[PDB]
Parts: C-alpha cells; sequence; structure tokens
RNA sequence: AAACUUGAGUGCAGAAGAGGAAAGUGGAAUUCCAUGUGUAGCGGUGAAAUGCGCAGAGAUAUGGAGGAACACCAGUGGCGAAGGCGACUUUCUGGUCUGUAACUGACGCUGAUGUGCGAAAGCGUGGGGAUCAAACAGGAUUAGAUACCCUGGUAGUCCACGCCGUAAACGAUGAGUGCUAAGUGUUAGGGGGCCCCUUAGUGCUGCAGCUAACGCAUUAAGCACUCCGCCUGGGGAGUACGACCGCAAGGUUGAAACUCAAAGGAAUUGACGGGGACCCGCACAAGCGGUGGAGCAUGUGGUUUAAUUCGAAGCAACGCGA
RNA sequence: AAGGAGGUAAAAAUGG
C-alpha cells in the first residue's frame, strides 16, 4: 500500500511536469502544503491552492513554463526515505546544482530550504532535491 | 444484429420448450453457434444447457 | 480396518489383522451352537486323506440359515458376530416373531436394520429373493444352486456375483471367479457383497498362528525320497527333472484340468473364468 | 493520549462462472463375444512386407460384455493463488465482481524461518483394463537402422487411499500502492439521455517515457515508495562432500581444484535450406517430324594388343581438340 | 486491401 505521501506527491509533480499538464490535484497534508509553499516561494510553480474539503483536504499545484515553454522544474528527487532516512547538519548542508537549485530540509525551526538551514544554522533531515 | 431472448425479454429457457429449441438446433440436431444464430453469451449458455437437458429426456434428439 | 503391529518381535515384524471394529458382539447365541470336533483330514476308515490338517483352536458350531425360507415377516438385526467357522462375520437377526436366526453379514448391514425375504421383498441388502425377482445387474450373494436347498454360491468374505440376464427356465449370472453360468431362476439370493472385505489382505505373520489355525505345515516334494513322492532323490539339490511337475499320487499339476466330462452343469456353464 | 474515513473488512441489494468434493443418469464411438448372409481377400505403405483369413477372414445386420472420453455449443470467452477446470442431474462447499452508504475505525503491505497445494511421468496396496502405448517381437528402410514407417504388444494410461514434489510449473515479467495522451473490440454489471457516462476484467493499435536492440506502453518493461526472492564470465556442476527428506526413483541445500578468453543478447549484410509466394522460358501443354527397333558411318566406355598416343565425363564429355 | 491471434485438414522412399 501507500508508504510516502511525499514520493508520491513529487511523483505527481515530476510526471504533470513531464506531460506539460497546467494544474495538479492531490490529497493534502501539512507537510505537502508546506514543500508546496516552498515551492512556490522559490519560483518553480506558480500557485498553490488549498480546498478544506473532508477526506483531509486537496491540495492543487499550478506549475511553471518560461518563455519557448521551457520547463522551470527540470528534477525532483526523494532524498530521505522511510527505508532510509538522512540528516544533514548545518555545516554538512548539501548544495543543490551548486546552487541553482533547493534542497527542501525539515527543522526544528519548521521545513525550510538548505540556503534558509545554513543561514539559521540548523540541520536536519533532507526531504528532498528539487532543480 | 439483435438477440431473439434479449428482444422478446424472455429470462428463463425450459428445457421442455422442444418448438423454441428446434429454432437454434441444426437440421443434423447439433447446436448452431452463437455467431450464427445472433444469440448473447449469456443466454447461449442458457440455451446449450437447456438443448442437453431436452436431449436427455429424449425431447430433441443426439444425432 | 487393517491393523499393523510394531515389530517389537521378529515374529510381528511385518504381521496384520483386522481391528474386528464391525463386532457388535462378542458371545454367540447359546440356542444356536452345536459341537464341531475336529476331523483333522483323517476319513471314516481313520486314515489321513487330506494332508496338512490338524490341531488348531476349538471351535463351536454356528448354525447358520442358507436357506433364508421364512418370507413376509421382518427381522431387525440384532448384531454382527465373529464365526470361526468361515471367513464372513454372521449376522444374528430377530423376525417379528421372536425366532431367532444367523445370516452371512453382507458388507454394509447395520444393527437395527430390517431384512425380508420373499418374491415381494424389496432389493435393499440382506433381503433373499428368487432369482426370478431379482433385476438385472444386482450383485448378490449366497446363491442356491437347487431351490429350497440353500445357498452354497458366494459366501466367503467379500463374494459376490451379478445377476446377467433371464432366460426361460434360468437366470445367467457371474461369479466371483469369473465364470458366466445359468442358475434356476427359482433359486434364491441375498441381495448385496459379503461383508468382511480385508479378511484377504491380513499378513499372518508368523508359523505358529497357521498353527493356530489348524493348518499343519507342507514338506515339498522335492525334499522328500523316490519312494515318498516323483520329486524324491537326487543327490544335493535338483530341478523337476521330468516333463511335468507332479503331485505326490503322481499325477501332472501344472495346468492338467481335471474337471470331469459328461457333467449335467456343462449345459448350464455358459463362459469358465 | 485524543479524533477522522479516504485504505482494509462488515451489513444491505444484485451478477456470472468448465472453481472444488461426492453420488446418479445419458448419447456417439472403439475393442471383444455370439449368431444370420457372404466369398478370397483384408490391412497397411512412398512402395511393401510381417500379421489376420478358405477351420470362412474383411464387409454387413442384430444382441450382449466392459472400460475410457464427453462431438456441436466453444468464443484474444469464463472461473481459480498456481497446478488446472468442458455431457447432463442432485447434495455440500470456496472465491470473485457490481451499487449503496447504515457499521468498525488504520484493524494495512510485504513476508526469512514455517505450513499446505502443486501438470505429467514414477512408487506402494487393492481394484479395473476399452482405447492408446515406453519395454519388447516381427516386417520394412538402410552401407548399417538398437529409430523415424507398418503389424502386434506389457507396464502404464482409469479408480481409491498413501507416497513423490518436479516441468520452457512461462507473461521466461514477485507482491502492494499511487501517478502518466489516446483509438477500438469483448465478458459480467451500474447510472444518465441507438447515444453518453461509469466499475471490474479480457484483447488489439498507439503517444510521452523507457530500452543494447527487439520491443513495453493505464493488464508498463514509464514515473515513484515499501517488503521479499534472486544475479555477478564460460566450463567443471546442479557435480563432490556434509546435512535433511523419500519405499525407491530421486528432491532440497551446495563448493573446490583445474581449465578457457571467451561464453552470451539484439540487430545487420550475405550465403544457404530435403522453407514459401509469384513471374518467365519449346519448361510443360497443342502439333509436325524424329531418336530408342534394322544395316551402315562416326565418337565414347569396356576388353585386347607391342602400341591400340594424349586431352574431354551430368546438364555444360561422347560427328568433342581433329 | 494489408497485417496480427485459434483451430484444422491432404501429401510424404533414400543420400548429397
Ligand atoms: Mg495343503
Ligand atoms: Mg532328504
Ligand atoms: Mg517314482
Ligand atoms: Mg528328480
Ligand atoms: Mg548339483
Ligand atoms: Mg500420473
Ligand atoms: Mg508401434
Ligand atoms: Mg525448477
Ligand atoms: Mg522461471
Ligand atoms: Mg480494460
Amino acid at each position: 500500500t501507500m508508504t510516502d505521501p511525499i514520493a508520491d506527491m513529487l511523483t505527481r509533480v515530476r510526471n504533470a511536469n513531464m506531460v506539460r499538464h497546467e494544474k495538479l490535484e492531490l490529497p493534502a497534508s501539512n507537510i505537502k502544503k508546506e514543500i508546496a509553499e516552498i515551492l512556490k516561494s522559490e519560483g518553480f510553480i506558480k500557485n498553490v491552492e488549498y480546498v478544506e474539503d473532508d477526506k483531509q483536504g486537496v491540495l492543487r499545484l499550478f506549475l511553471k513554463y518560461g518563455q519557448n515553454d521551457e520547463r522551470v522544474i527540470t528534477g525532483l528527487k526523494r532524498i530521505s526515505k522511510p527505508g532510509l532516512r538522512v540528516y544533514a547538519k548545518a555545516s554538512e548542508m548539501p548544495k543543490v546544482l551548486n546552487g541553482l537549485g533547493i534542497a527542501l530540509v525539515s527543522t526544528s525551526e519548521g521545513v525550510i530550504t538548505d540556503k534558509e538551514a545554513r543561514k539559521r544554522n540548523v540541520g536536519g533531515e533532507i526531504i528532498a532535491y528539487v532543480w | 444484429k439483435v438477440c431473439y431472448f434479449t428482444a422478446n425479454g424472455i429470462t428463463h429457457i425450459d428445457y421442455k420448450d422442444t418448438e423454441l429449441l428446434k429454432r437454434f438446433i441444426s437440421e443434423r440436431g447439433k447446436i448452431l453457434p452463437r455467431r450464427v444464430t445472433g444469440t448473447s453469451a449469456k443466454y447461449q449458455r442458457m440455451l446449450t444447457t437447456a438443448i442437453k437437458r431436452s436431449r436427455h429426456m429424449a425431447l430433441l434428439p443426439y444425432v | 480396518a487393517i491393523k499393523k503391529y510394531k515389530p517389537i518381535t521378529n515374529g510381528r515384524r511385518n504381521m496384520t489383522s483386522l481391528d474386528f471394529a464391525e463386532i457388535t458382539k462378542t458371545t454367540p447365541e447359546k440356542s444356536l451352537l452345536k459341537p464341531l470336533p475336529k476331523k483333522a483330514g483323517r476319513n471314516n476308515q481313520g486314515k489321513l486323506t487330506v494332508r496338512h490338517h490338524g490341531g488348531g483352536h476349538k471351535r463351536q458350531y454356528r448354525v447358520i440359515d442358507f436357506k433364508r425360507n421364512k418370507d413376509g415377516i421382518n427381522a431387525k438385526v440384532d448384531s454382527i458376530q465373529y464365526d470361526p467357522n468361515r471367513s464372513a462375520n454372521i449376522a444374528l437377526v430377530v423376525y417379528a416373531d421372536g425366532e431367532k436366526r444367523y445370516i452371512i453379514a453382507p458388507k454394509g448391514l447395520e444393527v437395527g436394520q430390517i431384512v425380508e425375504s420373499g418374491a415381494e421383498a424389496d432389493i435393499k441388502v440382506g433381503n433373499a429373493l428368487p432369482l426370478q425377482n431379482i433385476p438385472v445387474g444386482t450383485v448378490v450373494h449366497n446363491i442356491e444352486l437347487k431351490p429350497g436347498k440353500g445357498g452354497q454360491i458366494a459366501r466367503s468374505a467379500g463374494a459376490s456375483a451379478q445377476v446377467l440376464g433371464k432366460e426361460g427356465k434360468y437366470v445367467l449370472i457371474r461369479l466371483r471367479s469369473g465364470e458366466v453360468r445359468m442358475i434356476l431362476s427359482t433359486c434364491r439370493a441375498t441381495i448385496g457383497q459379503v461383508g468382511n472385505l480385508q479378511h484377504e489382505l491380513v499378513n499372518v505373520g508368523k508359523a505358529g498362528r497357521s498353527r493356530w489355525k489348524g493348518i499343519r505345515p507342507t514338506v515339498r516334494g522335492s525334499v522328500m525320497n523316490p519312494n515318498d513322492h516323483p520329486h524324491g532323490g537326487g543327490e544335493g539339490r535338483a530341478p523337476i527333472g521330468r516333463p511335468s511337475p507332479m503331485s505326490p499320487w503322481g499325477k501332472p499339476t501344472l495346468g492338467k484340468k481335471t474337471r470331469r466330462g459328461k457333467k449335467s452343469s456343462d449345459k448350464l456353464i455358459v463362459r469358465g473364468r
């Protein structure tokens, strides 16, 4: 059965991006919503909507494409997994694409990006890479 | 095309209805194929079972 | 049915026996018993005329109704009992008028079941009827050869015959031997197969048990002397050493047929075994 | 620690099914037995022979005995975890699918070790025995033919109960879960107006993506997460030793020394095939005239001789070098 | 009209 909702969400985003879809609806959760908000703030997606219905709610992402129809999201990679969880220190925080990408992290100070983790000098569980 | 049973609305086939079974039996007594008689598969199964019942009770011939 | 003994001794090793689960009473009906002294294969001259009989456990005879001539009155199977005088078991039945009799116990006969005899009896195991009234294809046992004499055919454990067809005065039957023969349609038979089907499987296991059964040892011809047996003599072991194996009394004994000619039954016997 | 209904089950209303187990009934056909008619063959093959038959075969008609399988329906159809399940009837019984939204409230997925089922052959005990048929016998073919072919034919093939536990047991594709263009069939349903929508299967075609290529492609071999099993060059070898299992046959687990520089996959071009389709040719067909028969001329083989010079041998050597 | 799936006939000397 389902074992990694975050991986499912990332794969939904990847598949929609490949097929060049405009919107993407998935079941919601707080971690997923925070991930989507980070993506929007960083500019990888266009908009995020939350539908506060029954059954845990729905997230409705809107993907972003640049000029020439180029895809803003090149790739998403799950880093920490149920089968093996990954943590890093503040001084060991990895840079995605030499800084051109973001590493979504989960920290005592909320789920943030690797840039914010380095700035605040904190580590945590490296949820994902996005570039 | 259309199925005789589906059109007439009959939802059961009685093995003692020899006149009806003669419609779908061949000249030599073989059961005519569904693709020839036009019948549905659902009622083709019923028809085959009814025909075999009648054969056992000697209402209809084997050969 | 069959019980296999553990090899606690070389005597018991490979021995088996009936479990006697079918038997429902372990003592016989006193009033149906008669004494049965042993002959040990010795005739009215006091001479041994059949070899290998002698000794063995004492036995009482159970009077058995092979005739089944008490018609139109039901009888209830009181019990199934052991009988040392035959391979089959025997059923004590009690007629509705209070007369009690032993019959051969058919396979499947149960205590409390009802049996009947006569032309009007139903075709069910243990009922006795004339072959006239028994349908074609029915399996029967305890078959008469002469009407009213009593059953003589298919009485051993597991024995049965099959009714095949009905000529005018005779009925065709296939016997356990495979012979197909005619039997007068006034002769009676009992529906079913004789019980105790596992009888033949028993591994007797040791010499002493044969002795208990009253069987004395069989000495082979080849280990006697010439004056004893046609196979006797020769230095060391010898093969048969003549054109045919011989009986102790000097007759060929492998393939030689002995049924006598010009017998009344030869025109009733339709197909040999 | 406390809540939720989306996963998972349950209730309620429905659907189909060769799912399984046990009894019973039935038609066709094969073999055999008996009898009537009847004459000299039958059968078989590339062609034959063995074999059967003048004691009356084979053919034909009737009746009987018995075993085994279920013609048509029948379908990329159905059912089952897999193996597998196809005449009909009755009894017992398993699973699956559809709609509903009362009901429980995460109770789920996977699954080492374990425990069961598991085609065929095979083993034991007891039955049964038509057909077919390892072994085997004879005949044929052949250089030989322990075969292919023919005539027989035992185990076995069938049943019960135990055993064995393996197959190219294959979709050569582990289970669960979600997500990612479309077109068109079919099986069992459901909803809204022949049409549309929809659930679960079963097929075909085909994007993106994947792939060494072939190909796969909502029944993934795409994109992802969880768990299990498995692989690490070819032989040696599924062998040896040990262990466990088995009545046995054998099964499961499972190396090494030594040896080679390959072994392999997909695809390409050729060549080839006791593979195929088509087209053409005095290749058949139509027709006229011949050769093969006679004498003779000539060439060739053979034989002979001292030598009968050498060369040419299917078409494409032989009135050929000449 | 051209391709894919199932069943199913008839034929057959031997060696290249
Ligand atoms: Mg004796
Ligand atoms: Mg001596
Ligand atoms: Mg003598
Ligand atoms: Mg002697
Ligand atoms: Mg000697
Ligand atoms: Mg078998
Ligand atoms: Mg043969
Ligand atoms: Mg295997
Ligand atoms: Mg495999
Ligand atoms: Mg489908």
